Formats: structure tokens, C-alpha cells, sequence
């Protein structure tokens, strides 16, 4: 509940990358 | 204001042949760029993030013309009429690429997509100015 | 509109035509390497429906709870079983089954004759962590991930299992239990 | 009836495969490291790999 403002961008990118998906 | 509105009114209903002429006019007004080197050495972290935007704009407008010249008249009318439904027709796109014998289906679809994007952009602007 | 076939298959009879290989290259070495791997995969699983689901946030043992129920069953039976199981993993297996069938139709197979012929899991990349314990000791705190692969084939050997089906509760104007005549039960 | 008719390829045990293909794996690494991927030797290797994958579908 106390995440840093200077790393907001990197948390967003990790959330998008680490999602399940089908290969090709 | 009014001259802009008239141009946009014509552009929103423009067909593929009109798009080819459009591309030719934009190229006619363009100074052809030389490729640019990245600002940093190969070991630098930004080496691979460099994009030669000027070269790409030129190359892509040239590609649009070349693909639209393989596209037949029946196909052009089908494109103008279907919009999104032409872009999602893989058999249509594959046929064009196979006829060409060089460009691939992805390139063909993007060229057709930009034609439609042009018309859609003109409609949004038309509302703004009108 | 299938991807090109660049070599003869291993089947007894040939069903497609081999096409000449491309003569152009991709601009970067990284792109060229990635596309070569994609070309290799396109030579496989022709005339069958396949799906490959990556990075499912579950473990191998949790996925095997559901998968062991659907092996060698007809597609219709397998799909129904995955729906009734109240497990978090059952949601991912259901998506894989639908994705594979859509793949089979694009290849020109009949969905009514499909059978689940192969299913297995594969390890993904793990997120490592640590958790403190008593008296200054420490332990592991790991989050696991797995890949799922499903293959559907036509007229493959199948099990005879079949499930009985009943209608749900009737609610609305379609329910007519209130019209029952209870005067008959007073007679002999 | 002759060698050609009765010739057969033996099946390598799973545990011995890292020794049967050691030379071929080294060569592919040797070519890509020195000549690059935009090379005539690299193209030949890729064409042979396409044949192997295509035969998996039986
Ligand atoms: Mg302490």
C-alpha cells in the first residue's frame, strides 16, 4: 500500500509482460 | 478554415487510386533522406533504440505505391467498399502478396490499412473544422 | 491460406505441395533468428488442432488434477467435464480446449469427430523469494508457472465414457408445477 | 537381395544421444560464431533443419 512513485512505470511493464498468452 | 473543410470532405470518400496519387504527391514534396548512423557505439545501451524516422517515412510511402500497383481494379473497389472487412480477409491479402512475389501479407495489409486510416483521419478533422 | 510447406512430410501419402524457400533476409540478426524458429514450428501439427498456453500461474501438480480427467475423451465430453470442476486450473484448461478447436476448424477438420489425443505440461520461469523463520533461519518462497499443450485429432482411439444430462431448475413462465391437481391422491 | 533393400538405421538410446551428435552441434556453433547468420553455410543448416521437422508429422 506504500509503493514508490519513482518505480510506477516499471511495475506497469512487469504486469503487462507477466500475463499468460498463446504462442503465435 | 473553409478550404480545409472542402479538402477533408473530398478525402474521406477517396478511393485507392486517389491514395496512390496522394502518396505520389507526398513523395514529390519530400527530399530523399540518406540513412543516419545511431548516435552511440554498438556497446551502448541506446544503440538498439535508435530509429531512423526520416528514412522510414520515405520507404513506407514508396512501399504503399508499389503494393497498390499490383492490386487490381476489382480488388481496389472491394477495398474501398469493405474497409475493416477487407483487412481481415486473409485470403484476399495472401492473394495480393503471392501475385507480387516479394512483398508479404503483412505489408499488403498495412498498406491497405493506411489507406483507410487516411480517410478516417479526414473525417475526424472534418468534424473539428466544420 | 496455410503457411508455406518447405519440405516433404513423413506421411505415407503427400497431401500438400512443397514451395520454394524465400530468398530475402530480415534486417537484424535478432529478427532473423526469431523468424527461423517460427518457420520450424509451422512445419508441425498439420491436419490437427493444437494449442500452447504459456505462463499459467499454477503448478504442475495442480494442473494434473484436471488434465487427468479429459485424456482420451471425445471433445464434447472433455469440454463439459472442465466446466463443472470448481478449480482455478479448470478455467485455463477450458480456454485451451476452445483455442485448439478454433485452430482445427481453420485447418479444415470436423469439430464433431475431434478427440483429445495428447496433453502434457512443461516448466516455466519461476519467481524466487525468501520468507523468515524462527530463531534466525530462512526458507524459500517460490511462485511457479507452467505451459500447457493440447492436441486434437480426428478419429483417434477414444474412451467410451459418457455423462448423463439433465435440465436445470425451471424458473419463470416455463414452470408449471402450480397447475398440479392434488385431488387424485385422496382416492383408492 | 542386397544392401539397399535390407539397410536400416539404428535407433540411438536416449542416454547416448549427447555423444552421437556432439560433432554436429559443435559445427553449428562454429559456423554461427565465426561466419554469422547471413552466410551460405548458415542457410544450408537451416534447410536441413526444416527437413527434420517436417518428418516429425507422420
Ligand atoms: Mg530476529
Amino acid at each position: 500500500k506504500f509503493q514508490s512513485r519513482a518505480e510506477k512505470k516499471y511495475r506497469i511493464m512487469d504486469e503487462k509482460v507477466g500475463k499468460p498468452r498463446f504462442q503465435a | 478554415r473553409d478550404e480545409i473543410i472542402k479538402l477533408l470532405e473530398s478525402r474521406k470518400d477517396m478511393d485507392v487510386n486517389g491514395y496512390v496519387m496522394y502518396c505520389r504527391e507526398e513523395l514529390g514534396k519530400l527530399t530523399v533522406p540518406r540513412p543516419r548512423a545511431p548516435p552511440v557505439s554498438p556497446k551502448h545501451e541506446d544503440y538498439k533504440t535508435f530509429v531512423d524516422e526520416e528514412r522510414v517515412t520515405y520507404m513506407r510511402m514508396k512501399q504503399h505505391e508499389k503494393i497498390s500497383l499490383f492490386l487490381t481494379e476489382e480488388e481496389k473497389n472491394t477495398v474501398t467498399t469493405k474497409g475493416k472487412d477487407i483487412l481481415d480477409d486473409k485470403r484476399f491479402i495472401q492473394t495480393i502478396a503471392s501475385r507480387t512475389g516479394f512483398y508479404i501479407a503483412e505489408e499488403v495489409r498495412d498498406c491497405l490499412s493506411e489507406f483507410f486510416n487516411f480517410r478516417d483521419s479526414s473525417r475526424r478533422l472534418l468534424t473539428y473544422y466544420a | 491460406s496455410r503457411p508455406p510447406l518447405y519440405a516433404r512430410s513423413g506421411k505415407f501419402r503427400e497431401s500438400e505441395e512443397v514451395q520454394p524457400y524465400r530468398t530475402w533476409y530480415w534486417y537484424d540478426a535478432e529478427t532473423e533468428s526469431e523468424e527461423r524458429r517460427k518457420e520450424l514450428r509451422q512445419q508441425l501439427y498439420r491436419d490437427s488442432g493444437m494449442s500452447y498456453y504459456l505462463n499459467i500461474p499454477q503448478s504442475m501438480k495442480k494442473l494434473e488434477r484436471v488434465v487427468r480427467v479429459i485424456r482420451n475423451l471425445a471433445y464434447d465430453e472433455a469440454w463439459k467435464q472442465a466446466c463443472v470442476l470448481p478449480l482455478k486450473a479448470a478455467g485455463f484448461v477450458k480456454e485451451g480446449l476452445e483455442h485448439a478447436r478454433k485452430d482445427a476448424e481453420e485447418k479444415g477438420l470436423d469439430p464433431k469427430k475431434l478427440v483429445v489425443s495428447t496433453v502434457y505440461t512443461a516448466k516455466g520461469k519461476y519467481l524466487r523469494g525468501f520468507q523468515p523463520m524462527g530463531k534466525g533461519f530462512a526458507g524459500r518462497k517460490t511462485t511457479r508457472k507452467t505451459h500447457l499443450r493440447i492436441v486434437l485429432r480426428e478419429n483417434a482411439s477414444v474412451l467410451p465414457f459418457a455423462a448423463q444430462v439433465v435440465s436445470p431448475s425451471r424458473v419463470g413462465g416455463a414452470s408449471q408445477k402450480h397447475l398440479r391437481d392434488i385431488s387424485v391422491r385422496y382416492t383408492v | 537381395e542386397g544392401y539397399v533393400l535390407h539397410e536400416k538405421k539404428p535407433v540411438v538410446p536416449r542416454a547416448l544421444r549427447s555423444f552421437a551428435f556432439k560433432s554436429q552441434d559443435e559445427h553449428k556453433s562454429f559456423v554461427l560464431a565465426r561466419l554469422g547468420i547471413f552466410s551460405e553455410e548458415a542457410k544450408k543448416i537451416h534447410l536441413n533443419e526444416l527437413r527434420t521437422f517436417a518428418k516429425r508429422d507422420r
